[PDB]
This record gives C-alpha cells, structure tokens and sequence, in this order.
C-alpha cells in the first residue's frame, strides 16, 4: 500500500501498442481493448514501460458483465519475469474515451496483483482528441464532502510522455515530418502561439458550460472543482497596481536590446551588398578582355 | 650523479627534464615556477642559479 | 635560424613516449626521422646526470 | 543531426597533424592510431597543433 | 528456377521497432534472442508485424537458444488474445558488432528455412543505432543448389534495385556463399504519427508559459556583450583584407570561422526571442484581464 | 598501382580490409610533434651577448 502516482511518465511503446491492440482483437462500437500494462510501481514516478492485451468481453447489455482470464494473467507473468524483473504489473489499460462506474469493480480485480492502487490509464485509439492521447486515473477510497458516503472513485492524477532513452531512437527515425510544433525558429512559434490561444480559449469554454449544468439540469456539486476556481479569481492580474507598470517598463528594456540588434544586421546585409558590386566590377573588366584575346588568337591560327 | 642501478637513474632523469624545460624557449607569461626545500644540500651543484 | 633548417630539439632524456609504444628505439629510428625533414638541426639535448 | 555525434557518448583522442583539411591523423586512447574525418564548422585555427 | 529466389521488401511496423530497440539496450553487453511474428504474401513481400523476445540464454545465441517450452507457451498466448500470427522468421543481435551472421547464426538460419523458406534473420545492435535506420539490415538465405552452379545472383531483378550496404570484413564473406542483404522498409498509418506528435497538452501549455524574467535579462545581458566581442572580431577581419586570392585571406584574417557569420546568428536568436517573450506578455494582459 | 608505390612511402589504409585511399606524403614521428609546439627560434647571433 502507497498512494504514491503523482506523475505518469510514459513510453511511446504504450500508445502505439494500444492502437495495435484494439484491432487485433477488433473491439467496436463501446467494445473496449483491455489489457494489463507492466512498469516500476510503490513509488512516486511510475513509469510505464509496457503493455500486452487480456482475453477480454464487453458485453453492451448490462456493464457489470464483462469476461476476463485470471489464469492467463499467472501465466503472463512468470513468462516477464524472464525478459526483465524491473516489469511488474502496475495497473491496466482500457480502451477509453468514456470512464464508467463498473470499471471500479475490474479495478478491484487488479488490486490482487498489485500492492499499490492498480493504475487505470484511458489511451483513446480513436484519435477524437487532438492533446490528451493519455488521460491517467487512479482508485482511491475517501469519504466525500456535503452530507455524502465514502465513494470509491477515480482521481486525476498528473501524466505526461516523456519515452525512454531506448525507445526515442526509434522515435527519432519514425517522425521523418516537419512539425508543426516541435518548439523551432522564429515562424515555428508564431504559429504555436495562435495555436495556444485557441487551445486555452476552448479548454476555459468547457469550465463555462459545465458551470451552467450545476444550476439548471442539476448535476452533482463536485467541491473540488469550484475550489479550484475560487483561486482562479485569486490569481487574477489586477491593473494599476505598480507591478503592471513595471511589466510595461519591461517590454520597453526588451525591445530596446531588439533594436540594436536589428542595426547591426542591418550592417552585414549591407557588407554583402559592397562585396558583390566588387565582384560584378572585376566581371566587367574579365568580360571585355575576351573581346581583345580573340583577335589574338584568331592571328595565330593564320601563322601557323 | 648516480646511475648504480636503473633505479638511480630514473630519478635522475626527471631532474634533466625539469632543468631543460624551464627555461624560456617562446618565453613564460607565467610567473617562473615555485619550488620549496627543507635545504639546499640535496640541490644539484650549480644547475640552480 | 641564419643555417635555414628546422631546429627541433628535443628535451630531456627520450625514454619519456611510452603511451604509443616505448622509448627505447626511438633514439635509433631518429636518424631516419631526421632524414625525412631534411634539412634538419637536431638538437637532441641530454645534461647528463648518468655519472 | 550531426548535433547528437558531437554530443555525448564520446571517445578522447589525440589530433596529431591533418593531412588534408577534411581528413586528419589522430591516435586514440583505446590504442588504436586512426585517420579520421574532420567535420566542418570546426575550429581549424586551434586543431592543427 | 523452382523457388523466386528473390531477397523480400522486410516491412517492419512501428510497434516492432521500438520493442527490438527496447530488449536490446537493457541487455548489453550481451546478445538477445527472439522471434519474428507475421504474414507472409505474394512472392516476396513479408510484412513483420509483431515481435516476442525469448528469454536472455546462457549459451548465447546459437541453435539451442530458443527453448520450446518458452516458446509454444508464447504464441500459446497470442492466440488466446487473437494477436497470433506465424513464425516468418528470428532476431538476433551482435551487441558489439555491426549486422552479420556468424558461422552459429547461420546455421541457426539454416534451420529457420526448414521451417519457412522465405525465412528472414535480422540482426539489431542496440547502441550502436542513433539514426535507428542504421545498423539494422535483413538477411535471407539464397538456395545452395543456386550457389554451386553459379545461378546465384536473382534478387535483382523484381526489386527496386536501390542497394545500401557498406563494410567488406565478415558481411561481405557472409553475402558470397550464402545470403543477401537487402534495406528495411518501415511501414506506419497516421495514427502511430499522430500519437508521437502529441506530448501531452502541456506542449501548447508551454508556449503561453513564461519563464523568470531574471533569465531573460540574464540572456539579453551576455548576448549585448557577445555582439560587441565579435565585433572586434570582425573589425580584425576588415583590418585591411584587399590582398590577393581569396583562400590566403581566410586563412590568415579568419575568414575560416567566420566573425560576420557569427554576429549574424547571435543577433538573431535574441531578436526572435524578444519578439516572442513581448507578445506572449501583451498576450496575457489582454486575455486574462 | 605496385608502380605508383615505393618502399619507405607512406599510405592510407580502411578499416575493413586496410584496402589503400590515397599515398601520404606526410610523417607523423613522435619528433614531429615536438617541433611542432616550439616552432622556430627567434635568436639571432646579437640575442646572446659575448
């Protein structure tokens, strides 16, 4: 027992095993694509480094039916063992975009392999968002505020890629594209910071909506969200107060050093201007000179 | 000087070197090197000057 | 520098290269080396403490 | 590309003279003397020593 | 005649890539074992969709390596998940050493063609691979029958024909009386593309991000100074510079390495990097307020 | 060609079967690389006195 999770880091080996997977079973239509993933857990990094599918049935007509083998998931591990101990089972997989309540209960079934709270990490294989290829979730069990019971329930808990050292090489060969983002030179990230904006704007329109729907269709007070958001009031810049002034200072100071800078280009591209026209000068002279030599050779041709 | 066995003579190689070295070929832009002694009798005969 | 040759020296005693191989025919193959950079001045200098 | 060759892992050796500006001589500390390639945009004004 | 006798386009998916690399580089210094998972069509196409590592063996690779209880209890596995496919091949690696086969290798590759003739031995060095293109080559037996009579050379023809090979040393040896070598092709949709791309949303989060301020003016500070010692290093380069031939002048005024050329990208990386830190800023005060 | 090469000639050679590149008419010695610090004197008969 740890409720160590804090960060996710994970391999690039997951998500493209994960695509694959789907369609080696051929899961469709709410059918999901579950399947253990093996790294390092009990700590605060997990790393998840690997990830293999289950025989596994979803059955669309009562959610608490699902099938799954307990032998091959025995079986799966003395086989790990074997390649490399530092893989263990740390959690599993699932297919994903929607999270539903009787995946607590398969939950439950993995926290039997596992000592820490099994980690349940939604990879969507059907590229509906454009960020969040990974969202990552853990089971925990706490009372909750308001007058409620103890509710068992999925947390966030913070996931990033990040790919190791061994697969990057992989990784490296494989991206052969431009990108679009990929953090370049000055044109790279106009076109990001655009992208940026658009990014924010719809990710605080959710906030927005969802905000709505407690009020008027009556959803469930979630505490923590509207706690969150008290300090989002709170961490408002306020103007005219003398820290705004000094950032308006400031962009001054930084476009004063841009200035000189631009003159001092403005000296080299005009050193290669003066370089050119010497160039050109010698041209007209080496030119004029076949004219004369002509007349020389044509003489001996006659001579001789 | 001593050279009884090879073993006087590594010793004494070491001392050729230094002196040979020191000495300004391009000339130093260092300060000319530091060196400390209990005593002066078991220095060279004259090679330090 | 007025005789118009590469004067090389060479400090010390010439046991000394020993990280690509020993020093202990190196003496002998410098006629020949010398030869090669004709015209050439050595001055294989050694100051003697053998006794 | 060339960034990550430059970049660690890495060898030590020692240039000895070129003998050509785009291939040189160097002995490595492996043991091994090797004619080696130069990459350009190197300090050339430092390498030939 | 009989067999095409062809050397196969080998196309390794992604997932395949990564997961030889990943084996690999745990295991140095050491050679690795393993099985080639996939389907076989037309008369020289192989498609290598998936992998399994056998177990580190004791002996190394040789013709003992794969255990038939690790084995059978393997693709045991795949098949109860729908992911199986047939053995068209192994891997090895040479952890040290650049692609070939060894005398054992090939005679490990001489078994493989019993199973399936079309068979293909890769060879992965783990670290030696820092493009990952390189240092991973595939090998597939030519017929012996072929060898003797000299009807060899008929992989040619119904290729591409584009050829990438180097090294004279055991690889060659190796090609002569036995097998040809022919590139690895790499086979991915845009979904694969897609999932490399993204980083997460703290990738975009990043680019309205702003640092300590007191970075900035510590950059802008040193790049000021720089400017002006290059400066005088170009004042160097102008000094005079009107003797003849070109090449004597950049030796002897450092025309080699540049001092215009190096004023040129210092102004430039602070210049845009001023641009963008001025409107990220005006950015945020607009935005949120 | 076996022409072109002479004894005492200095040559070129590859990795993976010392297969030759080019003839050298270079010498790398260990007394190469002591010259090759020092470089010339700068003495002249009237930098020494007496």
């Amino acid at each position: 027992m740890s409720l160590q999770h804090e960060k996710v880091t994970i391999a690039p080996l997951v998500l493209l095993s994960a695509l694959d997977h789907y369609e080696r079973t051929q899961t469709k239509e709410n059918k999901r694509c579950v399947g253990v993933i093996l790294g390092d857990a009990n700590s605060s990094t997990i790393r998840v480094t690997n990830s293999f599918a289950l025989p596994f049935e979803e059955d669309e007509k009562n959610s608490d039916v699902w099938f799954l083998d307990h032998n091959y998931i025995e079986n799966m591990n003395e086989m790990c063992k074997k390649i490399n101990a530092k893989e263990k089972l740390i959690g599993w997989y699932h297919s994903g975009p929607k999270l539903r309540a009787s995946d607590l209960k398969i939950n439950e079934l993995f926290k039997k392999y596992t000592q820490n709270n099994p980690l349940l990490l939604i990879v969507d294989v059907k590229q509906q968002g454009v960020g969040l290829p990974t969202d990552a979730y853990v089971a925990i069990e706490q009372v909750k505020d308001d007058g409620t019971s103890t509710e068992k329930t999925f947390l966030h808990l913070p996931c990033t890629i990040e790919a190791e050292e061994a697969e990057e090489i992989g990784v490296e060969h494989l991206l052969r594209d431009v990108r679009d983002q990929a953090a370049g030179g000055l044109s790279i990230r106009l076109t990001n910071q655009l992208k940026s904006l658009k990014g924010l704007q719809s990710k605080l329109k959710d906030v927005v909506e969802y905000l709505d729907k407690v009020i008027n269709k009556e959803l469930p007070i979630n505490h923590t969200i509207l706690g969150k958001l008290q300090d989002v009031f709170n961490l408002l810049p306020n103007l005219g107060t003398p820290d705004d002034d000094e950032i308006d200072v400031e962009n001054h100071d930084r476009i004063n050093i841009s200035n000189n800078l631009q003159k001092a280009l403005t000296v080299k591209t005009n050193d290669e201007l003066m370089v050119i026209y010497i160039s050109n000068l010698v041209r007209s002279i080496i030119a004029f000179d076949d004219l004369i030599e002509n007349k020389i050779q044509n003489k001996k041709i006659q001579e001789q | 000087f001593d050279a009884q066995t090879g073993s006087d003579r590594e010793v004494q190689r070491i001392l050729i070197e230094l002196l040979t070295q020191m000495d300004g070929f391009d000339q130093s832009t260092n300060v000319k090197v530091i060196m400390a002694t209990n005593r002066a009798d078991t220095l060279d005969p004259a090679l330090l000057r | 520098h007025h005789t118009d040759c590469k004067f090389i020296r060479v400090s010390g005693a010439e046991l000394v290269q020993k990280y690509i191989g020993e020093g202990s025919r190196m003496v002998r193959e410098l006629f020949v080396m010398a030869r090669e950079h004709a015209p050439s001045i050595i001055f294989m200098d050694e100051i003697d403490s053998i006794g | 590309e060339v960034k990550r060759i430059q970049s660690v892992p890495l060898v030590i050796g020692q240039f000895l003279e070129p003998i050509d500006q785009n291939t040189g001589i160097v002995s490595s500390t492996t043991g091994m003397s090797y004619v080696v390639r130069i990459l350009s945009t190197l300090d050339r004004e430092l390498l030939k020593p | 005649t009989g067999r095409d006798d062809t050397k196969e386009t080998v196309y390794i998916s992604s997932i395949a890539l990564l997961k030889m690399l990943k084996h690999g580089r745990a295991g140095v210094p050491m050679e690795v074992m393993g099985l080639m998972l996939g389907e076989f069509v037309d008369d020289y196409t192989v498609n290598v969709v998936d992998v399994f590592a056998m177990p580190q063996s004791g002996t190394g690779v040789s013709v003992e390596a794969v255990d038939d209880v690790f084995q059978a209890k393997m693709m045991d596995m795949l098949k109860q998940t729908g992911r199986d496919q047939m053995v068209v091949g192994w891997y090895h690696s040479h952890p040290g050493f650049g692609c070939w086969l060894s005398s054992v290798d090939v005679n490990t590759q001489k078994s493989f063609e019993q199973l399936n003739s079309r068979a293909v031995a890769v060879v992965v060095d783990p670290i030696q691979s820092v493009k990952g293109k390189v240092v991973i080559d595939a090998f597939r037996l030519i017929d012996t029958g072929a060898l003797i009579n000299n009807l060899e050379p008929r992989q040619t023809t119904s290729n591409t024909g584009l050829l990438n090979k180097a090294n004279i040393q055991a690889l060659i040896h190796g090609l002569n009386r036995h097998y040809y070598s022919l590139n690895i092709d790499y086979h991915k949709t845009a979904k694969e593309t897609k999932m490399l791309m993204n980083l997460h949303k703290e990738q975009w989060q990043s680019g309205l991000k702003m640092y300590d301020y007191e970075e900035k003016e510590e950059s802008n500070l040193a790049a000021t100074k720089s400017m002006v010692k290059i400066a005088e290093q170009y004042s160097k380069r102008i000094e005079e510079e009107k003797e003849l031939t070109e090449e004597e002048l950049k030796t002897r005024y450092v025309g080699r390495q540049d001092p215009k050329k190096h004023l040129s990208e210092t102004a430039d990386e602070t210049l845009e990097n001023n641009i963008v830190s001025v409107l990220t800023a005006g950015v945020n005060s607009v935005a949120i307020k | 060609n076996v022409k072109d090469l002479k004894a005492s000639q200095r040559v070129c050679l590859r990795s993976d079967s010392y297969m030759l590149h080019k003839v050298l008419e270079n010498k790398a010695d260990p007394l190469v690389s002591l010259m090759m610090v020092e470089k010339v004197p700068d003495s002249t008969y009237d930098m020494v006195g007496g």
